[PDB]
């Protein structure tokens, strides 16, 4: 029979009241036969109607793959209602059912260190300029970087990694030409968290 | 972003 | 039936003399009723006779796990030789055959520099002394703390995550004593890698 | 770990 998913928003998201936050439902092994999928949606028990789903599309193996998205209020999301996902099918003996919420546990707030690259880096024509963000729960997390109002894009960034005090780390890696650290460019990690005052922190690096 | 409605929406959340 | 799960030995193992590499297969949800299971190990399609088999250990979930391993050799590892273990139970149709080797792909040499805690740490009693190592491929690797001579153990190190070349990249994460950071104790960041010289590096940390 | 060992372990490593 199919297979259903179902994904939580982006940490940013639920977190920026500049974005909108969505939680997405994907049925997968869906047969040509029998492409027909309903989807119905619940909050807290409560039946909702304001999900939008997408034309089916089929895969590389013959099958399809169907997905509905509900938007969600970021303050609901915060607070730790509960999400369920119905999906409806021929070849299902009966529907499937699939809730998610907010990890729980007792947050606590990340801590944000800029760390300058190393002088033996120096060698090279492009550079590593590090945050370190620590201490924090639950999980869920987004860390960006900026220069000069704007955003900057090639960074990549660990996953969160326990800690021995069940606590969560991370390290955000921004890769700069060498010119733009020498020539004193100020550069920015800005971490957003549900623990953290206005959910938003920005530590600044530069020479 | 806009950080003022940013802290307008932290301080109003609950 | 069950089901077989096939494991390759930990970075370090094959890299160092000094270790014993093994790979090892993992046969679950073996039944009560029927718990004997056989174990055949082949060597790029030579069978071999030199695998230690462990007694049957039931789980809290009414079914049995078996796990047998095999000593390899570090060379024969790292020169890409292959490792067949075939599974033999009665509630099975027929016997289950899973193969592995080590990750193929043209190897590069990590770069490792270490980085001091921020200013902004020293608020706290124990700080982080921080390793980045970047550029490496195949994504094995290991990476170990010491002082004066002797082991570290209070660090943590993240995944390797892949970076924008298709080369990969990692943070360890060490926490000392504030005291001892200061005292001007030396640190060390050993890193253990197949395309480095002697398969090691080290790097020293300190004030 | 024995170093000299190590070394000895590369350079035979073929
Ligand atoms: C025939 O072909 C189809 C399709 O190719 C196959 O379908 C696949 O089947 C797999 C096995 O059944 C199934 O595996 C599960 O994967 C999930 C994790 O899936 C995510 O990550 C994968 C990459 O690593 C992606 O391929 C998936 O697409 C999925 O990605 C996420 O999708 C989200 C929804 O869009 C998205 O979030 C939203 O994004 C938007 C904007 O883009 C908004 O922000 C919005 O707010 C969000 O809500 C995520 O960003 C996106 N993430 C990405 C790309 O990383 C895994 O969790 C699950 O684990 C189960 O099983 C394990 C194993 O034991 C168990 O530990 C767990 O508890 C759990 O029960 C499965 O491994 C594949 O996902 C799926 N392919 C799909 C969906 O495309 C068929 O199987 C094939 N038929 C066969 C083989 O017979
Ligand atoms: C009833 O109960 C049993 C047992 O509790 C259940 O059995 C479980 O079933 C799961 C689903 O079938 C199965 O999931 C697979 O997991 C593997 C990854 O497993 C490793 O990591 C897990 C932790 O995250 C551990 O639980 C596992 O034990 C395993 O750990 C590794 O074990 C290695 C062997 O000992 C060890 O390496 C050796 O270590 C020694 C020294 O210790 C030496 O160094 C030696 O050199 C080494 O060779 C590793 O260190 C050790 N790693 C650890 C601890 O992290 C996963 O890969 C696999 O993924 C499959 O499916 C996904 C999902 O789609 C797919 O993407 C993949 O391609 C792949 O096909 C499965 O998820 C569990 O592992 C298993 N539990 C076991 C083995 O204990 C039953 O399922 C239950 N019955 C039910 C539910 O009906």
């Amino acid at each position: 029979g199919p297979s259903v998913f179902l994904f939580p928003p982006k940490p940013k998201d639920t977190l920026m009241i500049s974005r909108t936050p969505e939680v997405t439902c994907v049925v997968v092994d869906v047969s040509h036969e029998d492409p027909e999928v309903k989807f119905n949606w619940y909050v807290d028990g409560v039946e909702v109607h304001n999900a939008k789903t997408k034309p089916r599309e089929e895969q590389y193996n013959s099958t399809y793959r169907v997905v509905s998205v509900l938007t969600v209020l970021h303050q609901d999301w915060l607070n730790g209602k509960e999400y369920k996902c119905k999906v409806s099918n021929k070849a299902l003996p009966a529907p499937i059912e699939k809730t998610i919420s907010k990890a729980k546990g007792q947050p606590r707030e990340p801590q944000v260190y800029t760390l300058p690259p190393s002088r033996e880096e120096m060698t090279k024509n492009q550079v590593s300029l590090t945050c370190l963000v620590k201490g924090f729960y639950p999980s869920d997390i987004a860390v960006e970087w900026e220069s000069n109002g704007q955003p900057e894009n090639n960074y990549k960034t660990t996953p969160p990694v326990l800690d021995s005090d069940g606590s969560f780390f991370l390290y955000s890696k921004l890769t700069v030409d060498k010119s733009r650290w020498q020539q004193g460019n100020v550069f920015s990690c800005s971490v957003m968290h549900e623990a953290l005052h206005n959910h938003y922190t920005q530590k600044s690096l530069s020479l | 972003f806009n950080m003022x409605q940013q802290r307008r929406f932290y301080x109003a959340l609950h």
